[PDB]
């Protein structure tokens, strides 16, 4: 067995069993067990029809005493001495346990000793009453009781399954519907927050600046150059339209400015990332101090160490005065 | 000895299906603009927050236009200053709660951002707070900068009362009174406590009702089983077919 | 698991892996029994809710009757303490 | 592991007459599951050098970050509501009086998500929480140089966040593993029935009592669902959205509902530690209810008086607690303290015989 | 589980005629318990806001806060040099030959390990940790809005380290469970052998094993405490600790010494995507070295000249990664790469029969 314990102790304030029996102490005893009477073919009290004239019980309410919750029970745990009170089985009081082993209850006047220990065995005691009371169940569904044999069906019935699956269907149809919306919100909120993506816009008023003003713009956290461009910075860049291949990184004025006026460029040296300085070099470009990178009017690198053109961000002309980065 | 309870005000949000009055929110922005501003700051709320919720864009870029920002720094390492954009917070009247301390007899105005829900009765809170400024009770004598508010806890508050007839002329043309001012700042204050109120309660909507739907099939499918268990029929001397 | 005596087997075949706990539950049926149902799909499955709900819930009040006693005392309890702390207020602080 | 799972889900045997209470259980498993990867998401987000501006990034900056702020709060009031549900289940029943390793392995979860809920609620970085744990810490004052190591500092700062989030963060992963003991537990000590005896009329786990109980987890769905969109119960004290000041106090120093009980037996007790030793009494009395009886019987199915009354000593505590330290009511909480010290001795105390 | 225990230890037998180098996966398992209980006290005192200003703080004003902060760094580069040298053992012995189970769980904790180790790279929040990510993270641009999902920003940010941080306190944990799969399969699969049969020499291992593997786990100890506290090794580039500047790249990106090998296969391939095809192709080939063998025979204790040049092909790349990008390295490199394949050709291809 798993560990397990009894309360099997030598109590100071309650007595055992032998002592005090707490059942009603009237038991029948026979000679061998086929002589007690049968429950099934003896007669029970006759019914009664109000639950008021139900009849009383042998149990006393009153059994234990002293503080704690109520219980009504008939057995312990407690254990017995050596030397247990003689039953009294003359008027009908159980014998088992100790008080037949370690007591004379047992002992006749001239029967043979093994014929009257055996009349002693526990299956020759039965409490007074057992075959008129004790129930003697045939069903386990009573007469009046809802069954099988009334909630079948008509046999002209129509099929019942295809409810029933449509019903285990829309359990998983309503859960797949809130499992996906779950997931998706979830992974919604990896997305760049509001915060974010706001700041990830800035817009250009293309007004007030001047003609070959440079300002600068810091978006998504690199300088932004955004030039006009006077018609000798950009006449300047179309002249070397025309040597193109003759540059490191060949590209065309047209294909890095949306509008000749304006060059929107990222203001990051395509050497080692130091910031270039505008109206600076041999071309009045951008030049870079780090190391001397030179870049043209239409920021494409035309000496020093850089290898490529200064890129050209994704940026859009909302109006002809405005322009959104991003 | 706690504070008297807020009254349970009517607010057209509280249903389940409602939503936040946006011309009432509008109206209420407008009052904690040129009332509530002057002492107390929203440090939380942003002008984008109000982007096509309650003002359209080009309207919000006004507003916040309208004040200026310390930014910087600068190439030269100084700090400049700039007009507002949509990415800036409300701007706060004093640069810190020493600064506002002292500029209001050493009450400290709490900021308003959660200020709605930060109290028992939340929005309820607001509004009576506003319209709970009475007489004092006869034997109370308040120290001058302190009046009596019935809902204030001790009674004894150091804002002076803020709105009166007249303070300010709603674009919408609605007569302006007290009790109409605070009903609209309650409300502005309870949206910006939580913009995204009414995303959570029409989508709360749709699960609530669905998962009536949801609780049926199950049952239906809780019935059926069961019934092969709860209609049995255990015989031990007897046989019915 | 039950008794040793319920959970004794019979057969010789061995318990499969995953059935261990299913007979640990083993009982020892005594004088036999016959046991006898039908599908639930050639069955009413709600009309037993409907039958049996009258005398469900008269049961399940007459036994709830019985903490009637103890609540009552526990709600004159809640009263006067509520009525106490009342009348304590005011003679501390009213005028 | 499919042929662990098919012996403890596919042909797990259960008695088919247990009722709806019998599926608590079920129900705290998954919500825990929920709470704990609803804190591992909003990990994503949360900022702890400032849990004050935190909350408020994710309820409004987030897509849907709402959502899970308020299902962690309020998914964290639904777990004590389940848990206590299912204690006052277990305390009717008498559950414990056999199955005792099944309510030491239950009880031991308890003590964890006491720890887990207090933690988490300074995490919030409200006047409440800061002033919460500023109360309690100070009960073990007593212990010298005891408050500088756990607080880090004199005065609770980020410092104590920091390594209370680390609890915060591990400890419920622990929870979950001592719920494989209990259900270990659960699985070989068969479950009680609703009748005292033992009766041979159990049925398959998958195809009936998982039927039966996702029928009432998505009964509590339902409500918890309105509460979560809606707030139609008043879960979370209003004053944690109040910025911390450290030099005045909150009107009222409370915590969540679900620790009002033991709050007011603090506030109750004149002397500071025999509030935390009673505190103590509670939950420890508790598990040796059954262990002096010495008859053959569970005082199972009677008229369970003595439940009713502690159950509503709980709710009566739980209702001073809000109150404010009134002198009369302190008075009725010590009656109710010496009230609720009898039922347990009426509990514990074995009867002699007539 | 104390009856699992002994099954597993006390009452486990082993071959005694195993070397040494039987004992690096005990020591795998030691020092992975370190890593992760150093990582979980420097996270009570770590600040995510500014991982750089974080390890200041620890390293001079937490109380021996530089052991943790040292040993984590150091035991991370101690897990990599003891698995890739239980590789290269697995390789040497061909122990994937009968014992492929045992092959996969493994390599499963090396995928995780490689994901593990990078982001805490990161968490340092230095200018090769800003540099490296968004160099690794640009080769996943081809994949439409892929990488604003992944930063959560249009750059890199705290937002980027918060969720990483994440992934790097819970991964690890799901790697000390796939180290339960891998030793079960390696105690229902029996272990080889230094002898390619199955011979029967088997002794316990608690009393004789055990002890073996102590004294190699000293042996490591000696060795690992001097790097500990001197650092005779470099096994930290210094460019880490320069604060982030997203404008300037430092003089070279590179990853720790134990990603050298895969780094330099990106940058001697032309085409980006390619590179990534690449080292897909190295971790990936050596799962079925043996599976299109056809002969009764494991190809063991032969001359192992295949396993000889492919360990020195792993070093020799691992050299050009250091060195900067010169076209002359280039072009060996990609020579190391193609004898690489022809290696791996030779593994797999069964033989003719003359
Ligand atoms: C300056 C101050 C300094 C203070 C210094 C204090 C130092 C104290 C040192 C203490 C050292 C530790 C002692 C631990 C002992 C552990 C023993 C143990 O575990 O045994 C298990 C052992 C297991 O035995 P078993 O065989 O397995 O089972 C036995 C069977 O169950 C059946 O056995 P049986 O049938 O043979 O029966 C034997 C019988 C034997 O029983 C006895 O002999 C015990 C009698 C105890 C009586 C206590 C009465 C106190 C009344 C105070 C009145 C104050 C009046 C003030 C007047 C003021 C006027 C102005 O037992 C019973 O009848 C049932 C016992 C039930 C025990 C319940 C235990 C509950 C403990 C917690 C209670 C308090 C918590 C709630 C309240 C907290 C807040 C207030 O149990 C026993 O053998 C029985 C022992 C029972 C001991 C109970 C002792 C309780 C003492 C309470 C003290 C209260 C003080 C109040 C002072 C107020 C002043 C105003
Ligand atoms: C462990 C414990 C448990 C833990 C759980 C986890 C907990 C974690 C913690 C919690 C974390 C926080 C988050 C918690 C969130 C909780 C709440 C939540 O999730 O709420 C979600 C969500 C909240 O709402 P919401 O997410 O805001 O709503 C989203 C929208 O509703 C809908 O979404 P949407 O708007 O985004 O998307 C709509 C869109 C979505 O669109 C789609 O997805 C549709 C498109 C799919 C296309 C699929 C194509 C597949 C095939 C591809 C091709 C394959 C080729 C293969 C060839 C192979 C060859 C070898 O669909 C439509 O627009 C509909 C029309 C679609 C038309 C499709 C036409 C297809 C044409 C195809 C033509 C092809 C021809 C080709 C020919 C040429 C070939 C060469 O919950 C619900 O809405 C609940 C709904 C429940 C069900 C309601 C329905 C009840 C029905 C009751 C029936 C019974 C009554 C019967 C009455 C009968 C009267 C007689
Ligand atoms: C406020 C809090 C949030 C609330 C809203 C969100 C809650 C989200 C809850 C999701 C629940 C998902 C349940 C799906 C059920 C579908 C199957 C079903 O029951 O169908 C009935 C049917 C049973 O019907 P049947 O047994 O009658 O089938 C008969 C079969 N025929 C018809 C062919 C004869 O089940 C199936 O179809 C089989 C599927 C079994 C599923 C077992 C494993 C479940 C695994 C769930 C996946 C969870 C993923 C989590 C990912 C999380 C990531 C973040
Ligand atoms: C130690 O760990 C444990 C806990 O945590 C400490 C528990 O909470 C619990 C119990 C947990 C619960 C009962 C669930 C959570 C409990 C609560 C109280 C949260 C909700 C809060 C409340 C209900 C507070 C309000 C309380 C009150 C108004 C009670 C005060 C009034 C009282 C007592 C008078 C009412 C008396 C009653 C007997 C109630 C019912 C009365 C009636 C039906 C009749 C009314 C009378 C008439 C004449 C009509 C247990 C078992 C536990 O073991
Ligand atoms: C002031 O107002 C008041 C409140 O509001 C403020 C209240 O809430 C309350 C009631 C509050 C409570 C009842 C709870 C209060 C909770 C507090 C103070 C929590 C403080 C924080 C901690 C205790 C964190 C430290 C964590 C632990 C000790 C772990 C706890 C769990 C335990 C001990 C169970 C078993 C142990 C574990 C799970 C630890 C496992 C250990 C490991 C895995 C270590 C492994 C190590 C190696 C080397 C292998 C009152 C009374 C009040 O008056
Ligand atoms: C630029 O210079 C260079 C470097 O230095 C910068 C390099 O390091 C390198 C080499 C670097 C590498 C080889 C590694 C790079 C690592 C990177 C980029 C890591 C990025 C971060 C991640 C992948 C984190 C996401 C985490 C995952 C997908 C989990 C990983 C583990 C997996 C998939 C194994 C099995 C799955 C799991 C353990 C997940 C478990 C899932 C659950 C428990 C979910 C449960 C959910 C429910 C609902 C129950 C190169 C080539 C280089 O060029
Ligand atoms: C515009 C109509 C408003 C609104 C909506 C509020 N105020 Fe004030 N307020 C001021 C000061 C000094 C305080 C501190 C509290 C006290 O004085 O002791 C407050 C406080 C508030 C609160 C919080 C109340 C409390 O519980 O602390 C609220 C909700 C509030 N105010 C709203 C000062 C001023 C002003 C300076 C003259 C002005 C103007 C306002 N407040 C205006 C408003
Ligand atoms: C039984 C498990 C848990 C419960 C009872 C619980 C409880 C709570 C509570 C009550 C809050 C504060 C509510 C509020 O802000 O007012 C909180 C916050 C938090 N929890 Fe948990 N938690 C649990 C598990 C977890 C886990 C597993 C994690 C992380 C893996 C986590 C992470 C967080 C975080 C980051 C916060 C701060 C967010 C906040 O302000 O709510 N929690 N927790
Ligand atoms: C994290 C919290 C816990 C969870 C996950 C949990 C889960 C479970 C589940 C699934 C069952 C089996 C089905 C059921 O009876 O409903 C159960 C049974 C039980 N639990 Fe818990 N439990 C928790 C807390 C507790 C606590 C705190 C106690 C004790 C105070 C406890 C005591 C019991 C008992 C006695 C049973 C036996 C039920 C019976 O015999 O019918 N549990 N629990
Ligand atoms: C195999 C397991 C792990 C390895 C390989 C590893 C690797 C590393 C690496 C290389 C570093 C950065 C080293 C440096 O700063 O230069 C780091 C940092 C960090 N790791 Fe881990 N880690 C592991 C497990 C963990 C775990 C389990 C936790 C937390 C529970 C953790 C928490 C941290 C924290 C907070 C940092 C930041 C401190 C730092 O600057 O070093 N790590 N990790
Ligand atoms: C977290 C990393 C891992 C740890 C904890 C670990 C641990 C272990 C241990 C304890 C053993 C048994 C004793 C030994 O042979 O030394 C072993 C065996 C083995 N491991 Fe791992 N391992 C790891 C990584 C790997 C990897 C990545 C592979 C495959 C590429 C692998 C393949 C093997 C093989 C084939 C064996 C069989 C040894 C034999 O047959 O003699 N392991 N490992
Ligand atoms: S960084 Fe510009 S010249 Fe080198």
């Amino acid at each position: 067995h798993r560990p397990t314990t009894v309360k099997m102790i030598d109590s100071w304030r309650t007595e055992p069993s032998s002592e005090k029996p707490m059942w009603y102490n009237r038991f029948d005893q026979v000679d061998h067990i086929s002589q007690h009477p049968d429950p099934e073919k003896t007669e029970k009290y006759p019914p009664v029809d109000d639950t008021r004239k139900l009849m009383k019980t042998r149990g006393d309410p009153h059994i234990m005493r002293g503080w704690g919750e109520y219980v009504y029970c008939h057995y312990e745990h407690l254990r017995e001495p050596v030397f247990p009170r003689k039953p009294d089985v003359a008027k009908g009081e159980l014998a088992a346990g100790a008080n037949v082993t370690r007591t004379d209850v047992w002992k006749r006047e001239g029967e043979p000793a093994i014929q009257s220990i055996a009349r002693f065995n526990p299956d020759n005691f039965r409490p007074v009453g057992y075959a008129e009371n004790i129930p003697c169940p045939d069903t386990c569904v009573p007469e009046g009781h809802l069954d099988f044999r009334h909630t079948r069906l008509p046999t002209w019935h129509a099929d019942r399954r295809p409810f029933h699956y449509f019903a285990t269907g829309m359990f998983g149809l309503i859960g797949l519907a809130f499992l996906r919306g779950t997931v998706v919100k979830v992974v919604h909120g990896l997305w760049p927050a509001r915060d974010a993506i706001a700041a990830g816009v800035i817009e250009v008023d293309l007004r007030g600046i001047q003609p070959g003003q440079n300002f600068v713009v810091k978006w998504r956290g690199k300088p932004v150059f955004v030039r006009r461009r006077t018609q000798a910075m950009i006449d300047a860049a179309t002249a070397d339209d025309a040597i193109v291949n003759s540059l490191r990184d060949p590209e065309r004025d047209k294909d890095r400015v949306k509008k000749p006026e304006w060059l929107v460029m990222l203001g990051v040296c395509t050497h080692l990332g130091c910031v270039p300085y505008p109206d600076q070099g041999l071309y009045g470009g951008y030049f870079c101090p780090c190391h001397g990178s030179h870049y043209d009017h239409s920021g494409r690198i035309r000496l020093g160490p850089a290898p490529l053109n200064m890129e050209i961000p994704t940026y859009e002309f909302t109006d002809d005065d405005t322009i959104i980065l991003g | 000895k706690d504070p008297p309870s807020p009254p349970d005000w009517p607010f057209w949000f509280k249903a389940f299906s409602h939503c936040h009055d946006i011309p009432s929110c509008r109206r209420g922005y407008e009052v904690y603009r040129q009332v509530c501003a002057t002492c107390h700051a929203a440090r939380f709320v942003c002008f984008r927050h109000m982007v096509n919720t309650i003002y359209p864009e080009n309207r919000v870029k006004q507003l916040a236009a309208s004040f200026d920002y310390e930014d910087g720094p600068n190439d030269r390492g100084e700090m400049f200053t700039r007009p507002g954009n949509l990415l800036d917070p409300f701007p706060s009247p004093y640069p810190n709660e020493e600064a506002a301390r002292f500029a209001n007899q050493g009450a400290s105005p709490p900021d308003l951002s959660q200020q709605a829900a930060a109290h028992h009765g939340g929005c309820d809170y607001i509004m009576s707070l506003l319209t709970g400024y009475r007489d004092p009770p006869a034997g109370v004598s308040l120290r001058s900068g302190l009046y009596y508010n019935t809902y204030f806890p001790g009674g004894a508050i150091s804002m002076p009362p803020p709105l009166n007839d007249g303070a300010i002329e709603y674009e919408d043309g609605t007569p302006a009174v007290a009790s109409q001012m605070a009903k609209d700042v309650s409300q502005f204050l309870t949206w910006a406590q939580d913009p995204q109120h009414d995303e959570r309660k029409l989508i709360g909507l749709k699960m609530s009702t669905a998962a009536l739907v949801w609780l049926f099939s199950i049952s239906v499918w809780n019935r059926h089983v069961w019934t092969m268990i709860k209609t049995r029929r255990i015989d031990f001397t007897k046989t019915v077919y | 698991p039950n008794t040793k005596r319920d959970i004794r087997r019979l057969g010789s075949y061995p318990v499969p892996p995953e059935s261990k706990n299913f007979w640990r539950g083993r009982f020892q049926v005594p004088g036999g029994q016959i046991q006898q149902g039908v599908s639930p799909m050639q069955q009413k499955i709600f009309f037993q809710w409907w039958w049996n709900l009258p005398t469900r819930y008269f049961w399940r009040f007459t036994k709830w009757s019985d903490f009637l006693i103890p609540s009552l005392m526990w709600y004159t309890g809640f009263l006067m303490c509520k009525n106490d702390v009342e009348e304590g207020t005011r003679s501390r602080y009213w005028y | 592991f499919i042929l662990i799972i098919k012996d403890n889900i596919i042909l797990y045997n259960i008695n088919d007459s247990i009722n709806y209470l019998w599926n608590i259980g079920y129900i705290i498993m998954v919500v825990m599951i929920v709470q704990v990867i609803t804190g591992i998401i909003i990990n994503l987000y949360m900022n702890i050098n400032n849990g004050y501006k935190g909350i408020i990034y994710i309820i409004k900056e987030i897509y849907y970050g709402y959502i899970l702020r308020y299902i962690h709060n309020n998914n964290s009031t639904l777990i004590y509501v389940v848990v206590y549900l299912h204690i006052i289940r277990n305390l009717y029943y008498k559950t414990y009086y056999y199955n005792i390793l099944i309510w030491y392995s239950g009880m031991i979860m308890l003590y964890q998500l006491i720890i887990i809920g207090f933690i988490g609620y300074i995490l919030g970085w409200g006047q409440l929480s800061y002033w919460g744990i500023t109360v309690i810490i100070n009960l073990i004052s007593g212990i010298p140089y005891l408050i500088l190591l756990i607080s880090g500092n004199y005065y609770i700062t980020i410092v104590t966040i920091k390594r209370l989030y680390i609890v915060h963060f591990i400890l419920p992963i622990i929870l979950i593993y001592v719920e494989i003991i209990h259900v270990y537990y659960i699985h070989y000590l068969i479950n009680n029935n609703i009748v005292e005896y033992n009766v041979n009329n159990k049925i398959i786990f998958n195809n009936y009592i998982l039927v039966k109980d996702n029928n009432g987890i998505i009964f509590i769905l339902n409500i918890f669902i309105l509460e979560l969109n809606n707030n139609i119960f008043i879960i979370a004290d209003n004053d944690n959205l109040i910025e911390i000041n450290i030099l005045v106090t909150p009107i009222h120093i409370i915590p969540e509902w679900y620790y009002l009980y033991w709050y007011s037996i603090l506030k109750l007790l004149p002397n500071k530690y025999s509030g935390l030793y009673i505190v103590v009494n509670s939950i420890s009395i508790i598990n040796i209810l059954s262990e002096y009886k010495i008859v053959i019987s569970e005082y199972k199915n009677y008229k369970n008086i003595i439940w009713y009354n502690q159950i509503i000593q709980y709710i009566s505590m739980i209702y001073i607690g809000i109150q404010l330290p009134i002198i009369e009511y302190i008075n009725y909480g010590r009656y109710i303290i010496i009230f609720n010290i009898l039922l347990l001795i009426m509990y514990l105390y074995p009867k002699k015989k007539k």
